[PDB]
């Protein structure tokens, strides 16, 4: 087996380890740590010796070796955000991906706005969106508006 | 060190900054696009208008 | 806590032009979508004046 174990440390001193292999390209390593602790790889910069990781590059290409210590810089947005307009008048803001289903985006209406999702209904162009479909199922895509409604 | 510590909240005092003025623009779009719905809604309402005023145009000519 | 010091701080430097970039991106959104709501003002124009148009050809039956 050619695997190994790595560390990756956020900016607040949260470390995290990983198993991953030299193979391994650099967004597939941002992708391993959404896996983990759900981090879109467009809200994450990685650092190895003070130097930015290109996304499509392996460990190998920065000569990165077992057990070496990375660190992992936050951004305060990814590319894809959204409008939610509620009835008595506010629109809200999402850091969403295409990739997220309807259940994902109630979750992080919860997180903004303390509605539970199971009250928590979501229209678009009319239709009743449905919990695990996709963004991308509906043709959701950036600067789009979604309208909240509660029931039950 | 004495030097770091304040090189250091002054890169802090940065990053808070313009985590400010990130909302100061995020806000910004959220009343923009308030904006652009409440015009999306006066725009169609006039594009069926046009239509209603033509199909009384063609049939008034007659 | 002088090491801790340096490696906190170039991380800390990382951080401020992470912000930066983020910022300006959220910047150039909203200047893309302020001369969107602009051409929908254009439309809104472009179907009044239709209106009145079609309005003004229809009204001289008298």
């Amino acid at each position: 087996g050619s695997g190994m174990q790595i560390f990756v440390k956020t900016l607040t001193g949260k470390t995290i380890t990983l198993e991953v292999e030299p193979s391994d390209t650099i967004e597939n390593v941002k992708a391993k740590i959404q896996d983990k602790e759900g981090i879109p790889p467009d809200q994450q910069r990685l650092i190895f010796a003070g130097k930015q990781l290109e996304d499509g590059r392996t460990l190998s290409d920065y000569n990165i070796q077992k057990e070496s210590t990375l660190h992992l810089v936050l951004r305060l947005r990814g590319g894809m955000q959204i409008f939610v307009k509620t009835l008595t008048g506010k629109t809200i803001t999402l850091e969403v991906e295409p990739s997220d289903t309807i259940e994902n985006v109630k979750a992080k209406i919860q997180d903004k706005e303390g509605i539970p999702p199971d009250q928590q209904r979501l229209i678009f162009a009319g239709k009743q969106l449905e919990d695990g479909r996709t963004l991308s199922d509906y043709n959701i895509q950036k600067e789009s508006t979604l309208h909240l409604v509660l029931r039950l | 060190k004495q030097e770091l510590v304040t090189q250091n909240e002054l890169l802090k005092q940065q990053v808070k900054i313009f985590e400010e003025d990130f909302q100061r623009e995020r806000s910004d779009r959220e009343r923009m696009n308030e904006e652009k719905e409440e015009l999306k809604k006066q725009v169609e309402k006039l594009q069926a208008q046009v239509t209603l005023t033509n199909a009384q145009l063609k049939t008034l000519k007659e």
